[PDB]
RNA sequence: UUGACCUCAAAUCAGGUAGGAGUACCCGCUGAACUUAAGCAUAUCAAUAAGCGGAGGAAAAGAAACCAACCGGGAUUGCCUUAGUAACGGCGAGUGAAGCGGCAAAAGCUCAAAUUUGAAAUCUGGUACCUUCGGUGCCCGAGUUGUAAUUUGGAGAGGGCAA
RNA sequence: UUUGUAAAGUGCCUUCGAAGAGUCGAGUUGUUUGGGAAUGCAGCUCUAAGUGGGUGGUAAAUUCCAUCUAAAGCUAAAUAU
């Protein structure tokens, strides 16, 4: 059992491991899947570009906010100072993030810039008709990253 | 037994027109594998089991 | 404000009016069709040599009657069928699970000039 | 051959019924002649021809029915549709269609905008 | 309104006018059957707020459960095993009696489906509770979409899944890290960390 | 005396619905012991197999009475990592998560609680018609022990003002 | 067909701003957890509150802070097969 000069083993296998195995053999498979998925989505959505909008948001605890990230959604207060309301933002492809605060003045003016720079990047077709097909751009992260 | 019901009787139909050799004329049929019949039932061999 | 007599210490349920049956709407779409009539009460005549020997004798004749029939459905498919009277009939089940009818003709007909009639013979 | 189905859907029932007794007395003058002869295949071609008329008699039956519960509520369990147990049961797509009159509102107010990010 | 007003004194419940009513109530309610109609809620603020809207085709029934423990069965006390698994009295049931109730009445009206249940009374014997049951398909139900969810074939026996009020309560559902064996569901956050992961390329 | 109300019934009343099967995956209850501890009574196997109740093409979960303690993040789920870690354990045998981070996928919302009171404005059934998964009229019924409209925690309501 | 003097949104001020109880929480008991002076469930017993309540992973009091709203509900795709 114990024996010549070797650490202590830990493995947790004493329970019936074999019956709940799951090796990924679909992986390749599946990203295929997927990568139809990002193609039958894409040919749907009338072309606008797959993801929303993500905020410039700064992370949590001591480890890890020295870097930045896409957020959830712009807060209440952000969509407002970027002059157009929170369920019209909705209906444009600003994703909204309701239940977050601003506490910090230059995320805030980073997501007010960011909400500038898409809605003056965008074109946005009429109710009615006419539809100018504007070709589109799959991704809304990687064009504003 | 010798004095029965309807239900085991109608078996006993079926164990009847069950108890005979193959048609003559199978052997002779395209793709046959079939050289007898193997389910020969008889009395003396075997109780049927109602 | 007054009270009603009760002679009996019993309560029962009192004498409502059970409401006959007026659907919206069929029970099913067709009513079917006679299930069982004399078409299909009578199958196929008997000519086993003992059936034959029945028929030329004693005034009888051998029918092979289907498992759902009764001595009276037969009683009239004979009527119906080769239009001669029909004492009294007598049915046993074969071995085979078919019903087989004695049906013995009254006196005034004959047994083989019905047979010949309807053919085997 | 027997009788084909295009020629007894001109006819009547009465018609039909007599076609039918006939067939049937025709059963019975076969299946007496089975038995003095080693073999006839010709049976066959009569009581499918039974079936035939059996089919088209309750077929006419059953159209007849089909029209004289037109258009109303409440046709018989045989003639509404089967589909499946469970299409049978829950909304149809009027009634998963209904939405409440606030949502209806917020529907019309604010809907799905079709955009693109080009320029 | 007046429902703030039956709110305030259902909250109230060992005041004189409540213990009176409470007496009287479990009296007639224990002259009735175990599992019987209601014509009309007890307590309409407390029916109201858990789904009653008062029309055609919502039902109240009101039952009672057997109160106290679960003894185990195992004929003459004997468990025939360790001396841990040994207790045969003490043991204790994983579901409320209020699930128990929910059951019931959904097991004996089996057309309808159960919304939610309340408590309304008890006594030493018996817990007396109204459950408030919906027929899903009533035409009054099956259209006006705050109310036709119930239709659909997946909220069939709600009330045996764990799906009611106290249903995702006694399964231990909530956010939290109070919540950790049991956040998803208990025995799928067991297999998905009891399953040996294993890729094509074996990291 | 006749008419309502309430509560409870009866009908082969009008129209509906439930059971049973399959159970690979799912949601719960209930629940062992072999075994491991080189013996065994806690432990371990295992919150497992067996038993039972319930669904679906997925189910469950889900829009925070959350995580955090940061320059704060933002419903749920799943993957890689955290991590064989913090912790539990005759502190033995063993057991053993979670936040952060990268990614897949991202969609949000609804009742109760406020007199609409210059007007239940709501809903079911029957009957008639039709451009008949439904629409209109009329007539009973439900319902004010309260159905609709307005609001739902992020807001929002009653007023006043200018677009 | 133009469904319509209807609906919707935006700005300023004033008065408000209703929010789920035998339930939260607690004692004991059984069970479970990695949860350690009690993580979750459950039985009984006691039983709330309103600038309140819950959580902030060693019980307790005192003074602050932080963070969300329970005890009612619906919901695709990623996922398992």
């Amino acid at each position: 059992a114990i024996s010549k000069n070797l650490p202590i083993l830990k493995n947790h296998f004493r329970k019936h491991w074999q019956e709940r195995v799951k090796v990924h053999f679909d992986q390749a498979g599946k990203k295929v899947s997927r990568r139809n998925a990002r193609a039958t989505r894409a040919a749907k959505i009338a072309p606008r570009p797959l993801d929303l909008l993500r905020p410039v948001v700064r992370a949590p605890t001591v480890k890890y906010n020295r870097k930045v990230r896409a957020g959830r959604g712009f807060t209440l207060a952000e969509v407002k100072a970027a002059g157009l309301t929170a369920a019209y933002a909705r209906t444009i492809g600003i994703a909204v993030d309701h239940r977050r605060q601003n506490r910090n003045q230059e995320i805030f003016d980073a997501n007010v810039q960011r909400l500038k720079e898409y809605q003056s990047k965008i074109i946005v077709f009429p109710r009615n008709g006419k539809a100018p097909e504007a070709e589109q751009v799959l991704s809304a992260a990687a064009t504003f990253p | 037994a010798a004095q029965k019901s309807f239900r085991i009787k109608q078996k006993m139909a079926k164990a009847k027109k069950q108890n005979r050799p193959l048609p003559q004329w199978i052997r002779l049929r395209t793709n046959n594998t079939i050289r007898y019949n193997a389910k020969r039932r008889n009395w003396r061999r075997t109780k049927m089991n109602i | 404000k007054a009270l009603k007599v009760r002679t009996s210490a019993t309560f029962r349920l009192p004498k409502t009016l059970k409401l006959a049956r007026a659907p919206k709407y069929a029970s099913k779409a067709v009513p079917h069709y006679n299930r069982l009539d004399s078409y299909k009460v009578i199958e196929q005549p008997i000519t086993s040599e003992t059936a034959m020997k029945k028929v030329e004798d004693g005034n009888i004749l051998v029918f092979q009657v289907s498992m759902k029939a009764n001595k009276y459905q037969i009683k009239k498919a004979v009527k119906e069928l080769y239009e001669v009277d029909v004492l009294k009939v007598n049915t046993l089940v074969r071995p085979n699970g078919t019903k087989k009818a004695y049906v013995r003709l009254t006196a005034d007909y004959d047994a083989l000039d019905i047979a010949n009639r309807i053919g085997y013979i | 051959a027997g009788v084909k189905a295009y020629e007894l859907r001109t006819k009547s029932k009465e018609q039909l019924a007599s076609q039918l007794v006939d067939l049937k007395k025709e059963l019975a003058e076969l299946k007496v002649q089975k038995l003095s002869r080693p073999s006839l295949p010709k049976i066959k071609t009569v009581r499918k021809s039974i079936a035939c008329v059996l089919t088209v008699i309750n077929e006419q039956q059953r159209e007849a029915v089909r029209q004289l519960y037109k258009g109303k509520k409440y046709q018989p369990k045989d003639l509404r549709a089967k589909k499946t147990r469970a299409l049978r049961r829950a909304l149809t797509k009027f009634e998963a269609s209904q939405v409440t009159e606030k949502q209806r509102k917020k529907q019309i107010a604010f809907p799905q905008r079709k955009y693109a990010i080009k320029a | 309104g007046a429902y703030k007003y039956l709110e305030e004194l259902q909250r109230k419940k060992q005041s004189d006018v409540l213990r009176f009513l409470q007496r009287v109530r479990v009296w007639e309610y224990r002259q009735k059957n175990v599992i019987h109609r209601a014509a009309r809620p007890t307590r309409p603020d407390k029916a109201r707020r858990l789904g009653y809207k008062a029309k055609q085709g919502f039902v109240i029934y009101r039952v009672r459960v057997r109160r106290g423990n679960r003894k185990r069965p195992v004929p003459k006390g004997a468990t025939y095993g360790k001396p841990t698994n040994q207790g045969v009295n003490e043991l204790k049931y994983q579901r409320s009696l209020r699930a128990t109730a929910e059951e019931r009445v959904g097991r004996r009206a089996a057309n309808l489906r159960v919304l939610n249940s309340y408590w309304v009374n008890q006594d030493s014997t018996y817990k007396y509770f109204e459950v408030i049951l919906v027929d899903p398909q009533h035409k009054a139900i099956r259209r006006d979409a705050r109310y036709n969810w119930i239709c659909d074939p997946v909220h069939k026996h709600r009330e045996a899944r764990g799906l009611t009020a106290t249903g995702k309560k006694s399964r231990g559902i909530n956010k939290g890290h109070k919540f950790n064996n049991t956040k998803a569901g208990r025995r799928k956050t067991w297999k998905r960390q009891n399953t040996l992961s294993l890729w094509r390329y074996r990291k």
